[PDB]
C-alpha cells in the first residue's frame, strides 16, 4: 500500500521540476517512475529510478533533458524538466513498481499511479 | 487382465505425440491450474536474504491429444513417462538454488484423466530470495514471495491461475519457524511484461513475524545487566580509584563486545537498526558513567547522590521511550 | 539370457503389476548401517541405510527354472518399481562406487527383491526444553509419492525386527533406547489415501564430560565469587575486581552458549542454570557494595559465607531434580 | 488444428540438420547479438574476490537452415528442441562457477522465426571473479567485469554484438547490494587474440561504489570511542597509579583486538589500506596516552594539562588529515 | 594396419555378449582380484570420525566371454568400453562419500587379454567412517578400516581375494598425515553372513599413531604456563591484595578459555579423554593457589614459603603420574 | 553452399570409426602434445594442502581415421562431436577436485585438420595437492606441481610432450596471488612405472614465495608492542604493586591468546615454524619481566634500571639473530 | 584510463637502458608490454612484465640481451637493452594490456600505447 | 636437488650396517630407497622408506634379514644387513625418489643416486 502524491506543474512558454511524494510499504516497491500521457496517444515512459543506490533510467527523447533524483528522508521523487519542448505537453504521473515486477518502461508493471499533473508550454 | 488393454492404449496415445508442440498449438492459450501444498520452511537467513522452501508442488492442464476412451480410471502413471508428455515451463523467478528430491525415485507424478486433464507434481526444496527490511530490526515484520511464471511461453500460450481460489496453497499451519510466526499468506495472480513479451505471474507472499524471545534473553538482558552493573561504581567511595576506575572499563569493554558480535550475525546494511539503537543507549550510559568519576575524581583532587538517581531514571525513561517507539 | 531378453520384451514399464485391479502389495525392510550426524542446530539426522522392497510382478514370472535369478543394477531401469520416497528427508542420494549399490533378484513366481543403499538427511523435529538432559524422538516416513492405496500397500517384512541392525550402531552423543516400527493407513496429503510405514526411534543425549563442561566454569565462577567474602573489606580493588569478573564472564558464557547452539526462541535448562548462576555471582557483588556502603560489616561478610553456598546447593537440588 | 502441419514444418526442418555445423558454415561468419537482462547481484565477496550474478542470457542469430514458410507465427518450442539444434559456444572467461536453474524443467528459451532467426534464453547463475584494490578500503571504488567469449569459434567463424546497443544490458536498477552502490555500468565489445586465433569479446563492467555507514560505525565508531576513553586519564589524579595504568592497558589491548578482528575478514593482502592506516594512528594515541603516564609517573617518583590540551587537539588533526585525503 | 582386424575381433567379441549375467552364469564363483595403489590420505577427522582417501582401485578376474586369438597382444581399450562389459558389483561398506574422477575423462582403465582375463582400475576419491576412542586422546592410537565388499552377488556366485597377498596394498609410504603415522597396515579376507546371504569381504586396516608434537605445544606448554605464573602470587606479599587476587583469577579464568577452546574442537563425546585429565589437573593447582592467599589473607585478617614448595613439588609429581600412566 | 560436402565429408569420416581404438592401435604409439594456457589461481590453502587452478588444457594428437581431402580448411566442429571422437585418456595424478566448464555449453573445443590433426581444448578447474614445507613459515618458498598422466594407456600406446618446448605453458603472468609470487616454473616429461606398466608423466611445477607483508603487520608488530608494552613497568615504581602485577598479567595473557590464534589459521603439523619461534620468544621476554618484578618485590620485602637496559637489548639482539637466521 | 610517456633513447654506436612511465588506472591495467617497429616490417614484441610479482616474458631474439624490470613506486617500467646489434634498430614502444585482454605477444590486444622511441646504432 | 653419500661397506667372511646421507631439497624427496646390482645382473631392489613416518617396505629375498631406518637429525638412512649369505654380493647404492614418481621398486623412478659400495662375502 503506497500512496502517490505529485505536484509543481502549471503552464510555462524554461526548466520546470517536477515533485512526487510516496507514502506507506515503500520497502516493497523500490522503484519509482514517471510517465506521461498525450491527448489520444498511449501512455509515454519517461524516466525511473530506485530509493535506494540512486541508478536511473531515461526514455531517448528525455535523455541529457530531464534528470531524476530522490531524498528519503522526504520519501520523494522529483523529475527535473529542463530545456522544454512543445512535445512535452503531457500529463505527467507517478508510479511504483515491485521488486519482480518485470521491465521499467511498461506502466502496466506498476501497481500504484499519482493523479497526475497537465503541463502544457 | 486388461494390462495389454490400457498399454495399447497408452502406445496410441504416444504414437505421433509431439512433446516440442504445447496442446492446442496456435490456438488458445492452454490454462495451467496450481496448487502448493507446502511441507516445511527449513531456514530464514537475513545474512544472505533468503529462505528455503519445501513444497508439493501441482500442475493441472488438460491435453486433447491424451485423451481415452473405454477406460473408466484415471491413469496412475510412473514419474519416467513425463519425459514423453509436454509439461509447462514453470520456473521460479526469485529463487536462488532449487532440486528435485530424486530418492528412491525422482518425487514426481503423473495422473492422466479420461478427459484428458494432466496433474503433474513434484516436490520441490527451493531457496528463493527475499529482501529483508531490518530497520525495526528485531522487532521487524518481513514479507517473502515466491514468484511463479512461465519462462518461454506467453500469456498468448499458456495462463496460470491458483486451482481453488484462496484454498490452492494449504500447510502454511505445517510451517514451524523458530524465530518466525506466519501472520498471513496471500495469492497474487497477474502478468508481468518484458522484452520478449507479456508473461502470466503467480506471486504466493507470507508476512513473517520476529519473535522477541529470544533477542531478549540474548542480547537486551545483557546490556541492561551491564548498565545495572556500572551504576554499583556510584555507591563505592571515591577514594577507590582503581576500583571504580576499573569497573567504568570493563562495562564499557563488554559493551563493545556484544554490539560487536551483533552486527557479525547480521548482513552488513548501512542503516541504522533498531537493536543497534539500543545498544548505542547503553553504550552512552556506561560511558558517561565513568566519566561521572573521572568529573568527581577531579574536583575531590553529592554528586555521587546525584548520579544514583539520575541514570538509573534516565535509563528508565530511555528504555520506556525505545519500546513504545518499536512496538 | 533367452528367459531374460522374453521377459523385457513383453514388459510394460509405465505401469504397475495388475493395473486396474487389486493394490500391489510390497514388502518392505531397513537395514540401518549407521547414524552419521544429529545436530540439534539444523534440526536433522544423517542415516544411511538399505532399503528392501519385495513385491510380486506375474509379468516376470518364467518356466522351467527353479533357480532365483541374481541381477545387477543395470537390470533397474527396464522394470517398474514402487515410487517410494522418504517423507521427511532434506536430501538423499545413492552411492554409486564402484557402481550403482542397487539389487534385483527374481525369482520364478514372479517374486521381486529390490536392495538399494541410500544415504538420507532427514529432518527430525527435536524439544530442547531440558536440553543438554533431553530425550528426543526422531522418524523415518516412507510412502509411495504417486500411488494412492489403490494401487500400492506398504507393509513391514516379517524380518524388519531381526535385520534392523539398531542395537549394533554405536553413537557418539546419543543412545538408541527404544525404536518402533508403525504402519499408518490413514494418511492423505493432497488427493487419495498414501499408506506411511514410519520407524520411530529414541535417542537419550549422554550425560558424562560434555555436560560437565558446561556446568562447571559456571560452577565454578560461583564459587569464585564466593572467594571475596573470606578477602578483607579493606581490600576493595581486590573484591570488585573478583566481583566484577565472575559477572562479565557469567555474561559472556550466556551469549557464547547460545551463540553456539540453534538460534530457536528456546529456553533450555542450560539458560535456566546460567541465570541462576549469574544471579548468585551478581548478589554477591550486590553484597560487598552493600557491605562497602555501611563501611562508609564483618558479620555481614560472615552471614554470607553461610547463605550463598547454602543456597547454591539448595537451588542446585531443586533444579537437578525438577530436570532429571 | 493445424498441429500437424506444424509437426511436420518442425519435422522437415530437423530432417539433415546437421548440429556440428554452424550456420553458414565455410562462409561468412554468423553475428550473434547478445542481451542480457540482471537478476540480481547476490554476493560480492572481497576474501574470494568474486561476485555472484543472476541474469537472463539471450542470444539471437539467424540460422537459414531453420526458415520456414506458411505459417505467419513465431514459433515457441519446447526446452529440450534445443539439444538437436547448433547453439554458439558462448562461455563466461572470468566466471569461477555457473549453472543454469533446471527447476520444474532447464530455464531455457528456444523461439523460432519465419526468417530463420533464431532467440536462445537461459537463465544462469554465475560466480565471476573480480580483482579488487583495496588501498582505499572501505572508501574505495571497484569495477568488476564479466567477460563473454565464444570458446572454439573465432572470429572468422562468429561475431558477437551488443543487441539494441547500450540498452542490451536492463536490469541494472534491480541490482540492490547492501555494501555497494552501481555508479555506472558499460557495454565493451572488442576482439581477443589467442595462439589458436583471434576471438569476438563481449564485457560488460559495473562500477562499484562502498558504503562507508556499516563501516562507521562498526570500525571507525568504537576506535574513536576507545581513543577518548584513554583520554579520562588525564584527569585522574598521578596518585591513583592502578587506575591510570589499567586505563592505558585496557585501551591498548581492546585497540589490537579491533585490529585483528578488522584483518580477518579480509584478503591477508601485503599491502596498507586506509583502514589499517586510521586503526595504526588510533593505536599510537593510546600507545602515547599510555607512555604519557609513564612519564608522569617517573618524574614524580602541568604535564597532564598539556596533555589534556595536545591528545584531543592531535586526534582531531589526524582526523581531519585522515578524512580529507581519502574522500 | 590391422586396426580393423582388431575392430572385428572387438566386434565378435561384444556381439550377443549379455552385461546382465556375470561369467560363468549359474556355474563356479567367479574369482576377484583386487589390488589398491594408495595416492594419499588427504584429512583425518576427529569430529566427523572419518578419513578421505584417494587410491587406485584395480579389479581382476577371467571372462570367457572376452576370450581373443590371433592378436599377441593385451588390447587396452577406451575407458568408456566398460559400459558393454560386466564388471563386479564392489562397494565400500564404510564408505561415507565417494566418487570417480572424470577429469579429462574418467579415470577408469580396460585392459584385455587373450586368455580372457580383464584388469579394470579405477581412481576413487572415498571418505569412510572410523570410530576412534579418545579415551587416550591425544596419545591414542587408531585403527581406521576400509570394507570392501560385492552388493549383490553372494559367495556362490563371486568370490574376492587380494592379488599378490600382502603386497596387494601399495603406497603406504606415500601417506604423509601431519597429524598421525602409518604403524602397519593388514590385508584381511572374509566372509559376512547378512539375511541375504553370505558375501565376500575384503578389508584393509591401517593402525595410526597419533603425533604428540602439536599438541605439546598448543596445549600442554600454555597449561604449565598458567600454573607457574599462579606461583609468581607465593612471592608478591600479602598486603598486596589486589595484585595477588587478579594473579589468582587471572590464571583461573585462563585456564577455563583453554579448557573450553580444546573441547570446541573434538566431538562431544560424554567420557574423560587424556587432555582433559590434565587440564582439570591444572585447573585445580591454579584454584588452590587463589584458595591459597584466601586463607593467607583470612588469617592476616610462613604459610607463603610452604605453598612455594609444595605446590612447584605436587605438579611436578602430578606431572610424571600423569605421563607415565598414558605413555 | 558446401555445407552439404562439409556434412558427406564428415559422416564418412565417422562412418565405421571405433572410439574403443586408439590411433594406430596396435603399431607405433600416438604423440599427443599438450599446452596450457593458464587462467589464474584462486586459491592457496596451507590447511589443505592444495590449491586451485583454472587452465585451458590443450592436446594435440593425429588420427589418420579423421584425414579429410579438399577443403582447404581447419574444420571447427561443435563441442558435442567429440563423444564420437577418440581423445586421450589424460588425467591430473596429484588433483582432489576437478570439473569442466558447463556454461552455457561445455567449455570444449574440436578443430580438426587435413592432415589428421586434432585440436582438443578444454577449461578446467581443478583443485591439486601440494604438500608444504612450513619449517620457515612464513618466510618459507613452495614448490606446487601439477601432474599430467595417461590413466590406462602405456608408453608402449601413447606418449606425451610439451608442444613448443619450454613455450608450452603461457598465462603465468596471469597469476596474481595476493599473499604469493610465482618466482618460476619448470616443465619436465618423463616416464613413471607402475606395476600395470610405465606411463607418460608430464610435470608443471611453480616455485611460489610468500609475501611477508601482510605478517608483518598482523603477527610480528603486534607481538613487538606487546613486549615493548611489558617494559614500561620498569619505569614503574615498585610500590605501584597492582599496576605493574597487572601490566605482566596482561601482556603473558595476551602473548598466549597471539600464539593460540596463529596455530588455528594452519595445519595441525607437529614440527616448529619459523613464525612460532618469535612468538615463543617474545613470551620469553614478557614472563621473564613479570618475574623480573616479583624478584624486585621479593627483595625488598637499582635492579629496574639494569632491566631497562637488558632487556630492550636482548630483545634487538634476538631480533637481529632470528630475521638474518631466516632471510 | 592510463598514460605512457618513454625515454632514454638516442642514437649509440653497448649499453643503454629504456623507461616507461605510467599514471592512471594502472590497477586494471597490470601488464606492460614493450614493442619496437622496424620501418616497413610489422611491430614486433619485445617483453612484457606484470605490475605486481614482477614476472616477466622475453621474445627469443631479445633473449638473455634484455632485462625489463618495474619500480610500483615511480610507477616505470624500464627496459635495459645491453649488447646491442644492427638488427636492434626500430622505434620502441611501450604499451599496457587488460587482465582478461589475451596473449601478451600480440600488440592489438593492448589499448594504452606510448610515443615511441627511436633508436639506431 | 639431492646429494647422497654411502659408506660402511667393505668385505666380511656376520652383520654389518651401510649408511646413507642425504643433503640439499629432501622435503620434495620423501622417499629413500637401497638398490644392489649384481655383476652382470639387473640393478635389484632393497628396501625403502620415508623420511617422515619411518614406514618401511622391503623384498622378499632380503626380509626379515635386512633391517632400514633413518634419523632426520643427520638426514641418514642407514642399512643393517644381518644373516649376510653369498648371494648378498652386490654394489649397493643409495636413492632418493620424487613424491608422485610412481612405485617403489622401480630404480628409474628414482632421481637421485648415490656412488655406489661394493660388498663381497
Ligand atoms: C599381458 O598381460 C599379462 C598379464 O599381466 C602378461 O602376462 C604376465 O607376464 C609377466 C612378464 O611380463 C609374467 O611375470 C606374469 O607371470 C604373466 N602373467 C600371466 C597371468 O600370464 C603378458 O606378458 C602381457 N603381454 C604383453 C605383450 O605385455
Ligand atoms: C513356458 O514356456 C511355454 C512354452 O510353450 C509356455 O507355454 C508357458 O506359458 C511358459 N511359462 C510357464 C509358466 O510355463
Amino acid at each position: 500500500q503506497v500512496q502517490l502524491v505529485e505536484s509543481g506543474g502549471g503552464l510555462v512558454q524554461g526548466s520546470l521540476r517536477l515533485s512526487c511524494a510516496a507514502s506507506g510499504h515503500t520497502f516493497n516497491y523500490p522503484i519509482m517512475g514517471w510517465f506521461r500521457q498525450a491527448p489520444g496517444k498511449e501512455r509515454e515512459f519517461v524516466g525511473a529510478i530506485s530509493w535506494s543506490g540512486g541508478s536511473t533510467s531515461y526514455a531517448d527523447s528525455v535523455k541529457d533533458r530531464f534528470t531524476i533524483s530522490r531524498d528519503n528522508a522526504k520519501n520523494t521523487v522529483y523529475l527535473e524538466m529542463n530545456n522544454l519542448k512543445p512535445e512535452d505537453t503531457a500529463v505527467y504521473y507517478c508510479a511504483a513498481k515491485g521488486r519482480y515486477s518485470g521491465g521499467l518502461y511498461y506502466p502496466t508493471n506498476y501497481d500504484y499511479w499519482g493523479q497526475g499533473t497537465q503541463v502544457t508550454v | 487382465g486388461n494390462m495389454s488393454f490400457v498399454k495399447e492404449t497408452v502406445d496410441k496415445l504416444l504414437k505421433g505425440y509431439d512433446i516440442r508442440l504445447r496442446p492446442d498449438f496456435g490456438g488458445p492459450p492452454v490454462c495451467v491450474g496450481m496448487n502448493i501444498d507446502i511441507a516445511s520452511i527449513d531456514m530464514v537467513s537475513e545474512v544472505n536474504m533468503d529462505y528455503t522452501l519445501t513444497m508439493y508442488f501441482q500442475q493441472y492442464w488438460r491435453d486433447k491429444r491424451l485423451a481415452y476412451s473405454g477406460i473408466p480410471l484415471n491413469l496412475t502413471l510412473d514419474n519416467r513417462v513425463a519425459d514423453q508428455l509436454w509439461v509447462p515451463d514453470t520456473y521460479f523467478l526469485n529463487d536462488k538454488k532449487s532440486f528435485v528430491h530424486g530418492v528412491t525415485v525422482k518425487n514426481r507424478m503423473i495422473r492422466l484423466h479420461p478427459d484428458g486433464t494432466v496433474l503433474y507434481g513434484l516436490r520441490i526444496t527451493t531457496t528463493a530470495a527475499c529482501m529483508m527490511d531490518l530497520r525495526r530490526y528485531p522487532l521487524d515484520e518481513q514479507n517473502c514471495t515466491l514468484e511463479i511464471e512461465s519462462y518461454g511461453y506467453t500469456t498468448d500460450d499458456i495462463e496460470f491461475y491458483w486451482r481453488g481460489g484462496d484454498k490452492a496453497v494449504t500447510g502454511v499451519e505445517r510451517i514451524e519457524l523458530p524465530q518466525f510466526s506466519i501472520v498471513e499468506h496471500r495469492l497474487v495472480s497477474r502478468n508481468v511484461v518484458f522484452a520478449t513479451g507479456a508473461y502470466p505471474r503467480l506471486s504466493l507472499s507470507f508476512r513473517l513475524k520476529r519473535n522477541i524471545g529470544y533477542f531478549i534473553l540474548q542480547t537486551y538482558m545483557p546490556s541492561i545487566l551491564i548498565t545495572i552493573l556500572s551504576w554499583v561504581s556510584f555507591w563505592i567511595n571515591y577514594d577507590a580509584s582503581a576500583a571504580r576506575v576499573a569497573l567504568g572499563i570493563t562495562t564499557v569493554l563488554t559493551m563493545t563486545t556484544i554490539n560487536t558480535h551483533l552486527r557479525e550475525t547480521l548482513p552488513k546494511i548501512p542503516y541504522v537498526k533498531a537493536i543497534d539503537m539500543y545498544l548505542m543507549g547503553c553504550f552512552v550510559f556506561v560511558f558517561l558513567a565513568l566519566l561521572e568519576y573521572a568529573f568527581v575524581n577531579y574536583i575531590f583532587f553529592a554528586i555521587d547522590r546525584w548520579s544514583r538517581i539520575v541514570f538509573p531514571f534516565t535509563f528508565s525513561l530511555f528504555n520506556l521511550v525505545y519500546w513504545l517507539y518499536y512496538v | 539370457l533367452p528367459n531374460l531378453d522374453g521377459l523385457i520384451a513383453g514388459y510394460a514399464r509405465n505401469f504397475r503389476p495388475g493395473i486396474g485391479g487389486p493394490p500391489v502389495n510390497v514388502a518392505l525392510a531397513l537395514e540401518v548401517a549407521s547414524i552419521d550426524h544429529i545436530s540439534e542446530a539444523n534440526m536433522e539426522y544423517t542415516m544411511t541405510v538399505f532399503l528392501h522392497q519385495s513385491w510380486r510382478d506375474s509379468r516376470l514370472s518364467y518356466n522351467h527354472t527353479n533357480e532365483t535369478l541374481g541381477l545387477d543394477s543395470r537390470f533397474v531401469d527396464k522394470l517398474w518399481l514402487p515410487d517410494t520416497f522418504i517423507v521427511n528427508a532434506k536430501s538423499a542420494w545413492f552411492h554409486d562406487v564402484t557402481v550403482e549399490n542397487k539389487l534385483i533378484r527374481l525369482q520364478p513366481d514372479g517374486v521381486i527383491l529390490y536392495s538399494i543403499r541410500i544415504t538420507s538427511t532427514v529432518a527430525c523435529d527435536m524439544d530442547l526444553a531440558k536440553y543438554p538432559m533431553d530425550e528426543q524422538e526422531c522418524m523415518l516416513d516412507l510412502e509411495s509419492y504417486g500411488y494412492s492405496s489403490e494401487d500400492i500397500v506398504y507393509y513391514w517384512s516379517e524380518s524388519q525386527e531381526h535385520i534392523h541392525g539398531l542395537d549394533k550402531l554405536q553413537l557418539a552423543q546419543f543412545t538408541i533406547t527404544s525404536y518402533r516400527f508403525t504402519t499408518e493407513l490413514m494418511n492423505f496429503k493432497s488427493a487419495g489415501q498414501f499408506p506411511r510405514l514410519s520407524l520411530h526411534f529414541h535417542l537419550r543425549r549422554n550425560r558424562g564430560v560434555y555436560i560437565i563442561q558446561s556446568y562447571m566454569p559456571s560452577v565454578l565462577l560461583v564459587a569464585m565469587s564466593w572467594v571475596s567474602f573470606w578477602i578483607s573489606q579493606a581490600a576493595v580493588p581486590a573484591r570488585v575486581s573478583l566481583g566484577i569478573t565472575t559477572v562479565l564472564t557469567m555474561t559472556t558464557l550466556m551469549v557464547s552458549a547460545r551463540s553456539s547452539l540453534p538460534r530457536a526462541s528456546a529456553i533450555k535448562a542450560l539458560d535456566v542454570y546460567f541465570w541462576i548462576c549469574y544471579v548468585f555471582v551478581f548478589a554477591a557483588l550486590v553484597e560487598y557494595a552493600f557491605a562497602h556502603f555501611n563501611a562508609d560489616a564483618d558479620t555481614i561478610d560472615i552471614y554470607a559465607r553461610a547463605v550463598f553456598p547454602a543456597a547454591f546447593a539448595a537451588v542446585n537440588v531443586i533444579y537437578w531434580a525438577a530436570y532429571a
